[PDB]
């Protein structure tokens, strides 16, 4: 399965296809997206993103507790999509 | 089109002073964006705990400048006190023979590196697209090839220095030096543009307002001695000597790195290439022209791909060297053979040559604290010794008299330093990165995961019935950087997730072989359902003294799987 | 310094260990065997549209193309009973069929030899599938061409009875002669010729008569070109040496490469002249990093002219200089035509080779129904050879039926459109060419329509998966060589008449933006080519510089 992945950032909406088996970053960067990262194993919060619609399957992830999860946040890096997803990226300075 | 942030930070930096100054005395705990790629430029890395989830807690990692390792008395001194009075109370000794000085405070900074510049030390380049520290042989040798490879690091170093003065603007307010005078052969290596080298009116002759791409490593050694794990570097320089131990000039290698990235399957590890050999006299000439290749030539759009080890990839080693011609002015000559690699830890007690004895202290992940580092500096302090940090995260007692061999050992002991007889021998030849809490890239742990690894190793082998005199190197990172060239082990481990490792194997016990990948995502519980099936397949058909190392090349990973899968 | 498979080869006992251990051992084979087998015309496969499910592609050896009526109906059933019911035809006329399991992989290739065929050295580091003009032509230089391509085919045939030893436990006397001459021999060895290390890697040749380039001459290690006096009567052959598709993505020492004329030899050198050259290769010629292995690397690093010299030493005497040729013209062999004894032969059209479904059924009652034997082209289409005039509105019917077209009802762009397997059962693919090709030449078609271009015109479209280039691209007009998941180099300047090397014009399109590519080159082309100019000829006069303003402006 293949999903629409739209992704809005600061310098415009982007949208790819981002199988459900590759990590949304890791197609970003496939596209030549720009989205930011660091640690790219779940454990931080520089790829962090707000899911405004659709839904991901971010479990490899670790450092977002469950308030934060249900609150839609999710980290870029770490996360397959498991619909079309919309996602707001560039999001990390809304914690740290 | 296609230039990456750090290049446009570079370009409005004015010459890496801007906006780092003004940053550097704000009120906040940390720096922006632009001044955190800046800072690297003067040897600082802010950081933050990864330790406290709920909150961002700032300091600064400081790294020094340290040609072949090289450590004067004041600076051991200096940076001993820094440790503890504004950092977290270690020293971290590294794989390019540098110190790194973790957890200082953004408004003591100024003051610890002002410290380190009046006590004979530099950060300056010690991160940033520029000139890496330059690796020599760390042992005090008085053999003369030994003493050239140290000197030409040095000069190599200092070539390749920035000239800007921005440094000392920002932590001196431009004073002093005093230092030496820097040896004029550098001096007109680096002016000279004879071959279209240079920015002729520029405050960087050879850097300009970009520098580099991207980091750039260069390894220095003696025919035999690889120390220094040459072949992992942008440039390795071998001292070649006639038949009476008399230098006449340098092989070089060109183009290996470390650096890679989980599934981006376009990065890898790479080994430098034989590039040729030039007479004594040209060193210089042709390292500025291998640099200057690089500065010209390197991507600047995708930072990914910007390493030396790519241009080289893409173009073959027969354009590069025509390329590096140019601006070197004259032809390589053919590489000349070199003697088989040997790996040497310069560990325990040994002879300078001249009378005076040297010490190498083996340090696990080159982490001194807490009584050990005590010790250190009471007989550093004592005894005014000059001291050699190696490529194994070691530290060497340079110059001591005879007359101190027993009292040294005696404190050594008595601190629980230990001689390398009554250390494993995995411990010996391991080396793990500092990853969690404070590297911002790491996905797991090395440095702390890393001694409890190296036991469940041992208890491997003693189950298979291999002797406790037997060894493997093992190497481990938090993430596929590499910074304990992982890549170069007979077992490496390199953290894919946050409990888990990609194994690698086919390094040599020289390093002179690139490994491969082997599994992935190992987890930390499931490491020996991997390496006893390994290591009884390897007890139970090496040959006569075979390492693990050769004995992985040899046998090839289909026939290793195989003997993992049936286990 | 030597690579892992000349080790494989040197332990191997002649290409039988460990493949004879492991073939009957679980569902593969390991890496030795996987290496091996390849000698005996197999490939291990899995299948990455699935967690490794194993299976074996096996591929025939069929010079010329040429394919008797009983291997035809052996190949047509075993596809059936062991395969995936369908077979390949190759741009080297060749069969291949997918998806054999292992503990079946004895039986097909058993039946294969007891049914007039053979898979020896389909694979390999030896001589591959040897091209020669696909018609049934009775004109004398075709048929000389055809003999020519035989003789070398048995010449480098491997003389270890391995393949024989394994799978089931006439040849002219100049081929024996010619093979047994001392250059050249190991003299004491099952293999005179190849030895124990057989050649650095594969090894390519083309066979034709002057002016028909079906057969990609260009491209080949060693071109072979009957050349003949005014009445028809061959006298000689020109020779082309150091031709290659492969390269790598980012390894710039590595190119597609033309082959250099070397020179002419009188007829009965021939064989004599072809074996110096496979020398000259097998004993010079890397084996210390196989990627560098290809004779047209050794080419490019001597030069022609040392190369022919040496060459000379293992011959015994000085080529001849290169004989002037006509012009060369692409020949599909395609609809009904004239053998020239009386009989009809008529090309089918298969889009990429894939022969199956009902297409499949009712090729081969044709082909069962009226004795006939058939040919590949390096197209990959069928001819059915030997027809009696009284047959063809019969079979054009029958033909018509199963839903095979004659060329006048095919879209021009796929009568010489070529893509390779890629994805699935490729191992190597990076992306689709085979599952893909089809939807790209209708959106090709649908650009020609909206820029106003006729529905007769076409371009010589070749896709592939990834840079080895199986269908050879880098020949084309346009080329599309898979560079990422869904995404494409584009290569332009090759020419109808594949005598013209194409370069990489784009790296990275998205399968997605062709459009945005491909309308303004063909916009260009439309508004100010030359009266007839094709869009490869009209690429070379333009120039990318020019091409390339006209797609950024866009
Ligand atoms: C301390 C030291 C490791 C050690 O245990 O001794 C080190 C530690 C870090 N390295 Fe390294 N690297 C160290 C030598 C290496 C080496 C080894 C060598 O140079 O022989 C490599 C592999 C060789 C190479 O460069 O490929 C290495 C490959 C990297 C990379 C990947 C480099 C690349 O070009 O891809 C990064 C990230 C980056 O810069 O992109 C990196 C970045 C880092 C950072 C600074 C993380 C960051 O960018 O913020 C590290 C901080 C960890 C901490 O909290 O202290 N480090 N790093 C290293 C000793 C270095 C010194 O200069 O004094
Ligand atoms: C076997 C493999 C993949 C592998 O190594 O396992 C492959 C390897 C390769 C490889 C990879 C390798 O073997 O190193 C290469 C790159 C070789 C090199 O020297 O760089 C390659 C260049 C070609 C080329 C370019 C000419 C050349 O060799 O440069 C040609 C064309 C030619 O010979 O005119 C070619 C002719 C086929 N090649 Fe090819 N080729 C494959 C298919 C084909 C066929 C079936 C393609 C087709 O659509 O018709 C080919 C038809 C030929 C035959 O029966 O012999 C293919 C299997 C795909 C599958 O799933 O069945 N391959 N194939
Ligand atoms: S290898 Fe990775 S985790 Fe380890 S220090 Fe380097 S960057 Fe950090
Ligand atoms: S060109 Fe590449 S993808 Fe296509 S069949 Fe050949 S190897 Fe496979
Ligand atoms: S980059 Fe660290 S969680 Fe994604
Ligand atoms: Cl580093
Ligand atoms: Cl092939
Ligand atoms: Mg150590
Ligand atoms: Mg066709």
């Amino acid at each position: 399965a293949t999903y629409n992945v739209k992704l809005i950032t600061p310098e415009g909406e982007v949208e790819l296809q981002v199988p459900d088996d590759v990590y949304i970053l890791d197609q970003a960067e496939e596209d030549g997206i720009d989205l930011p990262y660091s640690c790219r194993a779940g454990s931080c919060s520089s790829c962090a993103g707000k899911v405004v619609s659709g839904s991901v399957d971010q479990s490899d992830q670790s450092y977002l507790d469950d308030g934060q999860i249900a609150d839609g946040w999710v980290l870029t890096c770490h996360a397959y999509p498991t619909s079309d997803v919309v996602i707001e990226t560039h999001k990390e300075e809304e914690l740290t | 089109v296609k230039r990456s942030k750090v290049e446009i930070i570079k370009e409005k930096s004015n010459f890496l002073r801007y906006p780092l100054n003004e940053e550097l005395v704000s009120e906040a705990p940390n720096i922006n964006e632009s001044a955190v790629q800046l800072i690297k430029f003067h040897g600082s890395y802010q950081q933050t705990d990864r330790d406290v989830r709920g909150q961002k807690n700032y300091s600064f990692m400081l790294r020094t400048k340290n040609p072949c390792g090289k450590v004067p008395n004041q600076l051991y001194l200096a940076m001993d006190t820094l440790a503890d009075e504004f950092g977290i109370g270690t020293l971290r000794l590294t794989t390019r023979q540098t110190f790194q000085l973790h957890g200082v405070l953004k408004k003591n900074l100024k003051t610890v590196l002002s410290t380190v510049i009046k006590n004979m030390g530099s950060t300056l380049g010690a991160c940033g697209d520029l000139n890496r520290n330059v690796l020599a042989p760390a042992a005090p040798y008085v053999k003369k090839d030994i003493l050239f490879a140290q000197q030409t690091a040095e000069n190599i170093a200092a070539l390749l220095t920035p000239q800007s003065g921005a440094y000392y603007d920002l932590w001196v307010d431009g004073e002093k030096i005093m230092s030496a005078e820097e040896p004029p052969e550098v001096t007109k290596a680096r002016n000279d543009n004879s071959h279209g080298t240079n920015f002729p009116d520029s405050p960087e002759p050879i850097y300009g307002t970009q520098y580099l791409p991207r980091k750039f490593k260069v390894a220095v050694t003696a025919a035999g001695d690889n120390s220094v794990d040459i072949l992992t570097n942008d440039i390795g320089v071998v001292v070649v000597s006639d038949d009476a131990g008399e230098p006449i000039g340098f092989n070089i290698y060109v183009g290996g790195g470390m650096g890679r990235t989980h599934r981006v399957e376009t990065t890898f590890p790479r080994l430098a290439d034989p590039l040729g050999y030039v007479p004594k006299e040209d060193i210089l000439y042709a390292i500025k022209a291998i640099v200057v290749t690089q500065r010209e030539n390197g991507r600047r759009d995708d930072r990914k791909y910007s390493r030396m080890k790519y241009m080289i990839d893409r173009w073959g080693i027969d354009r590069f060297r025509a390329e590096v011609e140019k601006y070197y002015g004259k032809k390589f000559e053919s590489f000349r053979p070199l003697p088989e690699w040997q790996f040497n830890s310069y560990l325990g007690w040994q002879e300078q040559g001249d009378g005076k004895l040297f010490y190498g202290v083996h340090v696990d992940n080159g982490r001194v604290g807490g009584q050990a580092k005590k010790t250190l500096r009471e007989i550093i302090e004592k005894y005014n010794l000059d001291v050699s940090i190696t490529p194994n995260q070691n530290l060497i007692l340079c110059g001591i008299d005879q007359a101190w061999r027993e009292p040294i050992t005696t404190a050594l002991a008595q601190a629980g330093l230990l001689e390398p007889k009554d250390v494993d021998p995995l411990n010996l030849t391991a080396m793990a990165c500092p990853a969690l809490p404070l590297c911002p890239l790491a996905q797991t742990e090395a440095e702390r995961g890393i001694l409890p690894i190296l036991k469940r190793i041992r208890a491997v082998f003693n189950k298979v019935g291999i002797k406790d005199s037997e060894s493997v190197v093992v190497r481990i990172t938090g993430c596929p950087n590499g910074c304990a060239r992982p890549y170069m082990a007979e077992l490496g481990f390199v953290g894919d997730g946050p409990k888990s490792y990609q194994i690698w194997l086919g390094g040599t016990p020289n390093q002179s072989t690139l490994a491969e990948s082997f599994m992935d995502k190992v987890k930390l519980d499931d490491i020996e359902k991997v390496l006893e099936p390994l290591f009884t397949y390897w007890n139970g058909t090496r040959q006569e003294g075979e390492s693990f190392g050769s004995f992985t090349n040899r046998t090839g990973f289909d026939k290793l799987k195989e003997v993992v899968n049936k286990w």
